[PDB]
């Protein structure tokens, strides 16, 4: 099955600064890569779909980029409400798979 | 159905901008060399410091670039277009696009000033391919195609006629997996992304105008009427202006089942004039009218004739050798896949394989146009014609796909 | 269909003489005299350059000659593939209805298919079809049906009318039908001379 590897595993940042999170697929998945945010005691929240498509109700500071095997989730000027876990998920082939996640923490 | 079923957007453009652009590729006898030709037009004030650069990339690698300022060649007694420019880039040993190998390039069109400042940029994917009918055969890059295709509607059991990337992609992959080369946009221009995916995954596309007047009597009634000429005209012209740069599109179609009227003849000529890179097809009025470059019937049998008055359907093998006939024949719809069907499919495949001028066809059709309904316990079930108290209706007639609405195969 | 007395079937390749300018004259006389002699008959509707002599430049010339001299009739010649530049009609021998026989150089496409080959527009009439040798004629109907469904398939010539058997006499002055090699003839093709629809006496098969 498709394996998604996320890096770094953890990223510390000070509110106001920007960050970019990486997700790489073991094989090409076109643009079928989505990004989720998950906080303790809460269900995942879809942030970006199909690599770079925006989602209504999500802060504009979130953007996605990439195609094939290398993808990135960027947060322009991190806010405290952004601290938590970020997971990428591919839907190009069944079974759908998730990356191991990147933890974003305050520095 | 009805509503705002495709996207809504906002686009912010500069005041002085790129208003349109087209791409074209010519080749030499053996395709070892090509010319990419880009015609650009702009809107706004024309200032001598304005320039255009068209660059061709292959990956990270720039392959060719050209720069120039506005102002075309003399066209007639009054001059040329001052707001247009055409560049021509030479490309040696271009990688060719085909459904077998979708070689693509990226073309960037920059509108800048001479001091290097960028006003704005546009782009598109480019595929080097030549489409021609020659000597009764339809050729792609010099060889003759054999279209393994299917007709596909924009249908989602849940979303009705709203399309999404996931669905498009699913469809594409199923098709490719199942030995399809091509798809027909039955029977209107599709959601934009579609072409792009085809361009990229590799499928030949027949782009079709949104014109079907099947229910008139006779069929011709509006299409033969000059008063509908304008309305029709816009359905064809805009399609072309919009999709003309996609490599996957290899044939233009005037619509569907609207008989054969003088309006078609005009529109067919229009296209030929505007974009001679592709052939035009239209089945209405007998499948072999003066408005089609290809004999493209629907449901013609292999060996048996169905000689309806006015618009018979000869056996395909026979149709080709009718006196004076020389065009290639590709079925716009054949092998009606409604329910427990597809008997005889092989007969077709065999003719296709034995007769050169029989270059395949489009099966009818891809997905079942069934919709989801819910029962007394929030249990879903597949609904069809008349199941929404809809009147009048055609019941199961909306289910002729090769795959179920959920994309599971029949 | 009036046909020139020219058949060089036994050469290798078939063309050998017909492509040779030195035979041009000889051939020429076989065509020209035929025309000068039979040209006024109404029954003659097509001229033929001969039979099974491959396809040579000599045919092309002779075909043009005729066209010039008597444009009232079409010319046909099957040699060299049945659809050469020396024939106004596609006129193969033994082409099947539905199956192709793609010999190198000179294939025999299925008749229905032959017509729609790219660029082709001539009518097709078989110079020989349905070899009537002995217990034969199976499938005859298939032909009739294509002929009837395809306009450009305007029929053909069955091969052939009478058995080329000869009369011999026995130990008691009793006659009997003889064939190839029965006259101590060498070399010979035996029964191959009997493909008629009627026996030599004109009694039907």
């Amino acid at each position: 099955d498709i394996v998604l590897t996320q890096s770094p595993a953890t990223l510390s940042v000070t509110p106001g600064n920007s960050v970019s999170l990486s997700c790489r697929a073991s094989q090409s998945i076109g643009n079928d890569l989505h990004w989720y945010q998950q906080k303790s005691h809460e269900s995942p929240r879809l942030l970006i779909k199909y690599a770079s498509q925006s989602i209504s109700g999500i802060p504009s500071r979130f953007s996605g980029s990439g195609s094939g095997t290398d993808f990135t989730l960027s947060i322009n000027s991190v806010e405290t409400e952004d601290f938590g876990m970020y997971f990428c998920q591919q839907s190009n082939s069944w079974p759908y798979t998730f990356g191991g996640g990147t933890k974003l923490e305050i520095k | 159905m009805s509503g705002i079923f495709r996207d809504v957007s906002l686009l912010h453009k500069p005041t002085t901008q790129i208003s349109d652009f087209h791409v074209a590729t010519r080749f030499n006898d053996d395709f070892s060399r090509a010319v990419l030709e880009a015609e650009v037009q702009m809107c706004g004030e024309l200032r001598d410091y304005l320039r255009v650069t068209v660059s061709l990339w292959q990956g990270e690698t720039q392959v060719a670039s050209g720069t120039a300022p506005f102002g075309g060649e003399i066209i007639d007694e009054r001059g040329g277009y001052a707001d247009r420019v055409t560049l021509r880039l030479n490309v040696e040993n271009p990688k060719l696009w085909s459904a077998e190998i979708p070689n693509l390039y990226r073309a960037v069109v920059e509108l800048h000033t001479a001091d290097g400042t960028l006003i704005e940029a546009e782009a598109c994917d480019v595929g080097f391919r030549e489409v021609r009918i020659e000597n009764g055969l339809l050729l792609l890059n010099g060889k003759p195609l054999l279209i393994r295709g299917v007709n596909r509607h924009e249908h989602h059991p849940l979303h009705g006629q709203v399309m999404d990337e996931q669905t498009m992609v699913q469809d594409i992959l199923l098709m490719k997996q199942n030995n399809f080369n091509a798809v027909r946009c039955s029977h209107y221009p599709n959601h934009p992304l579609w072409y792009t995916l085809c361009d990229r995954y590799g499928l030949y596309v027949v782009d079709e105008a949104n014109i079907e007047t099947h229910g008139m009597v006779p069929m011709n009634r509006l299409t033969d009427d000059p008063r509908w000429l304008p309305a029709m005209s816009e359905r064809v012209t805009r399609m072309v202006q919009r999709d003309r740069n996609h490599p996957s599109v290899i044939i233009w179609s005037l619509g569907n089942e609207s008989g054969h009227g003088a309006n078609h003849d005009a529109l067919y000529r229009w296209i030929k004039s505007v974009d001679p890179s592709r052939p035009v097809q239209y089945e209405g009025g007998g499948a072999d009218t003066t408005a089609t470059d290809i004999i493209c019937p629907m449901y013609a049998r292999v060996d048996e004739d169905q000689p309806f008055p006015a618009v018979p359907k000869w056996s395909i093998k026979k149709w080709l050798s009718l006196p004076g006939e020389t065009r290639p024949l590709i079925l716009c719809e054949y092998a009606h896949a409604m329910g427990n069907s597809l008997g005889g499919f092989a007969k077709y495949w065999q003719a296709f394989r034995q007769y050169p001028r029989l270059q395949g066809g489009f099966v009818w059709d891809w997905v079942d146009q069934s919709l989801i309904k819910y029962d007394e316990n929030g249990n879903p079930w597949s609904a069809y014609g008349g199941d929404f108290g809809d009147t009048p209706n055609d019941r199961q007639f909306c289910m002729n796909g090769l795959v179920f609405a959920d994309r599971t195969p029949h």
